DNA sequence: CCCCCTTGAAGACGTGGTTTACGACCCCACCGCAGTGAGTGG
């Protein structure tokens, strides 16, 4: 019981906050966005084409 | 202004729980709330007549400059300027 | 077996004593005290009872 | 019904912002979602209803459970109410899905108050609602006070107390004698692995002395796991008495320990 | 005292403004049980607060009209912890001492920050308002 | 007789212990 | 220990020694046969 | 994670002592379920947006607390301990046991 | 003191008939530090 892991099957995919919030961040560089446009994408403020 | 009957006592009113709830928590839980020194008459004085700048509302001991630590002509009286702990706590715990 | 010589030691018979000073011939012990700002701060001696 | 939603508290904006519909338009659309299944219709009646669960669940910020969670849970309630309204009947949906919101909620609650499910059983349902109003005074109810509130809720003496006991309950988080693992002393295990070992080689020696006949009863009965043989397999066996294997074995346990003892 | 916050909270009106409650007056009963015993028996050393409340009725039926009657009780409050006769609390049998504080007072302090802008070379005035129960004030000056 | 009643109905007072609790018993050593 | 199982007032005690006597219900348990059968030999019953 | 890494033990006074990663993981797990529920019954978009955000709210709690916002608390008014918290700092598994 | 019975019953282990009981589901009209970012003005 001290080694064997399971998982949960999410209904809609999530962001990893590690990737998204530690500067610089990671996915707005890969994307070339800025970080306040994705934070407001990702948490259901606007859309993206 | 939920209620409907107008044959309501005032013990209809008040429910007590949580008054006796927050002075419990005060007089067991406050980090001004702790166990009397009893090694000696002299502890028991001290401890009562102990004077602290922590606590809730008060300074912290991580963030505690030099000045406040420092003696103030102005306690001249007031509080003692040779009793203190020689720990972190140093300037942060007087005596009457 | 292992407990008659943990009743054995419990009680401390004086051959206990005897079997313990020949245990702590020539083994030595580490002393440290607390900081250990150099390594002077451990030192190695010969146990005296 | 495309307003952004960044946090509860927008949310709570355009629940609100949906106009409040009369009785008389009302039942237009509750009469085509029964007979004719109008998905639209059964949309327009949930979002016209959104700031009547919003301030329902404002009653219950006395459990210190988020009040985001709790607003869904009643949002799921009032669909069900909606799927099963029937407009004939002339009162209107508020009134009907009061029960339905309410419900979800309590049953959240129960599930969610504690890391561990407080009231599971029927008894214990009704004493989670209950225990709250009839408590005064701190402390635990002495012998009289117990049967009085057992007397009125239909409940056993031993419910009260058990539940009076998970109502006070405050769970210490992890970080005192509960940190210690209780099978983790290997230095016991082994003493105690070489005192059963230096028994057994005794029996064994013991059960050397002991003659050809008297080992195999001994063997049989007792040292076999696959089976236990009884008094009479053997009796066959060697041809002798259903009595006289039992008879055997009491003089030869008699040798066997005195082997042992010695 | 007590009398502060009876007066601080009391009296309470409801949102419809159809009823409200009025304090009265309060008292201390005597304590169940002795210092000894609660040292003995472990447990905490109070006396119980008895409050008399009085409830009002407003009559709707008449625009200024609140007689419609009146109801008058004594509500128990819970349990206050009493203090020896040397200063001490008796709390679960064991005896608690509480630590006096020193704080800053309410009031306004002006002050003159140092150290900051120490490239321009100046000194920044401030000053803040701190209230007893509420929100704080400031006001700051920058470097123009 | 009506204070020695009340003082041996003050002393022979039952506790009160939590639920699930029977008795309890403490023990002081000296040294 | 007294008749009520609690030591007497004025013994002296050290390391080991009981001061109050308790039992608690144990259940089933699992033993090695060997063991069980030294058990058997000796003669001591199985206690609850 | 493997349940003994978060231990759950009981106590005598009917009390538990408990890991806030439990807690956490049964936040992520009952806003999924409730999610899930969502989309079978054919609900309004709107509801299921909200959901959708309460769930990554949950699991950015999980994978680290205090990043974003306030910090999800418990009983004690304390932050909930997260995953990150447990191998950083000067009371991380590095410096405190490696 | 080996041997086969007796002869009366004590317990031994299921056991799923019989019967509670748990659990779940349904309705309810400070500290100084450094890297970042706009944000100018040019």
């Amino acid at each position: 019981r001290r080694e064997r892991m399971g998982h949960i099957e999410l209904a809609s995919p999530t962001a990893h906050i590690w990737f998204l919030k530690s500067l610089p961040s990671r996915i707005g560089l890969l994307l070339d966005m800025p970080l306040r446009d994705i934070e407001r994408v990702l948490y259901f403020e606007s859309y993206v084409v | 202004s939920l209620g409907d009957l107008d044959t309501l006592m005032p013990q209809d009113m008040i429910n007590a729980k949580p008054i006796s709830a927050a002075v419990k928590e005060f007089f067991g839980s406050s980090q001004l709330s702790q166990f009397m020194d009893q090694n000696n008459p002299l502890s028991e004085i001290t401890h009562k007549r102990r004077i602290s700048a922590l606590g809730p509302g008060g300074l912290t001991r991580e963030r505690a400059g030099f000045e406040v630590r420092d003696v103030h002509p102005t306690h001249y009286g007031r509080v003692c300027p040779i009793e203190t702990p020689e720990g972190p706590n140093i300037g942060l715990i007087n005596s009457l | 077996t292992i407990k008659a010589a943990k009743k054995m030691v419990e009680r401390e018979e004086a051959v206990v004593w005897d079997i313990l000073d020949e245990v702590i011939r020539e083994h030595p012990v580490l002393l440290n005290r607390a900081p250990t700002l150099h390594r002077l701060g451990i030192q190695a001696f010969e146990p005296v009872l | 019904a495309l307003a952004p939603v960044g946090n509860l508290d927008s949310y709570i904006r355009a629940a609100n912002a949906w106009p409040m519909l009369s009785a008389d338009e009302e039942r237009a659309l509750a009469e085509k979602l029964h007979y004719h299944g109008d998905l639209e219709a059964a949309k327009t009646l949930i979002l016209s209803h959104l700031r009547f669960v919003v301030h329902i669940a404002r009653n219950y910020a006395g459990y210190g459970l988020p009040q985001a969670d709790l607003i869904q849970e009643g949002n799921i309630g009032l669909m069900k109410a909606v799927r099963r309204f029937n407009p004939e009947v002339g009162v209107r949906l508020v009134s009907f899905a009061v029960h339905w919101i309410k419900a979800e909620i309590h049953e959240y609650v129960l599930r969610n108050w504690r890391i561990v499910k407080v009231a599971t059983t029927k008894a214990q349902r009704k004493l989670f609602f209950n225990l709250r109003k009839t408590k005064q005074r701190l402390g635990w109810f002495n012998q009289d006070e117990v049967e009085m509130v057992a007397r009125e809720l239909g409940v056993t003496s031993k419910d009260v107390r058990e539940m009076e006991s998970r109502m006070a309950a405050q769970d210490m988080t992890f970080d005192v004698l509960y940190l210690q693992d209780k099978s983790s002393n290997f230095a016991d295990g082994i003493e105690d692995d070489n005192w059963e070992e230096q028994a057994a080689n005794r029996l064994t020696d013991a059960m050397q002395g002991l003659d050809e006949r008297s080992q195999d009863i001994i063997r049989a009965r007792w040292l076999d796991e696959d089976n236990k043989s009884t008094l009479q397999e053997l009796a066959d066996r060697y041809g002798v008495s259903a009595e006289r294997v039992r008879q055997l074995e009491k003089n030869a346990m008699k040798k066997l320990r005195a082997a042992i003892e010695a | 005292g007590l009398e502060a916050a009876f007066r601080s909270v009391f009296p309470i009106q409801s949102y419809s403004g159809n009823s409200e409650l009025q304090y009265v007056s309060y008292r201390l009963g005597e304590p169940v049980f002795d210092v000894q015993e609660c040292q003995i028996r472990g447990v905490t050393y109070s006396a119980p607060l008895r409050v008399k409340l009085r409830l009002v009725i407003y009559e709707r039926e008449a625009p200024e009209g609140t007689v419609k009657d009146i109801k008058e009780q004594e509500v128990y409050m819970g349990e206050i912890p009493l203090m020896t006769d040397n200063g001490t609390f008796v709390i679960n049998g064991t005896e608690r001492v509480i630590v006096s504080q020193l704080h800053r007072s309410p009031g306004v302090f002006f002050d003159s920050d140092k150290g900051k802008t120490h490239s321009s070379g100046k000194v920044l005035y401030n000053a803040r308002i701190i209230p007893y129960r509420g929100s704080w004030l400031d006001f700051e000056f920058d470097p123009k | 007789e009506k204070k020695l009643e009340a003082k041996r109905r003050k002393i022979t007072q039952g506790d009160d212990l939590a639920p699930g609790v029977l008795k309890i018993v403490k023990v002081y050593l000296a040294v | 220990l007294d008749e009520s199982g609690i030591v007497y007032i004025g013994a002296e005690v050290t390391g080991g020694d009981i001061l109050v006597g308790k039992v608690t219900p144990k259940g089933e348990t699992q033993l090695t046969p060997e063991e069980k059968l030294l058990r058997a030999i000796f003669g001591e019953k199985a206690s609850d | 994670l493997p349940p003994d890494l978060r231990p759950l033990v009981p106590l005598d006074g009917g009390r538990f002592a408990t890991s806030d990663l439990n807690d956490l993981y049964r936040r992520v797990i009952n806003r999924n379920n409730r999610l899930k529920r969502l989309l079978d019954l054919a609900a309004p978009d709107i509801i299921v947006r909200n959901e959708k955000r309460m769930l990554q709210e949950a699991v950015d709690a999980l994978l680290d607390n205090g990043r974003r916002g306030r910090a999800i608390t418990g009983s004690n008014k304390r932050p909930l301990k997260s995953l990150a918290d447990m191998i950083k700092g000067k009371q991380g598994r590095f410096r405190q046991n490696l």
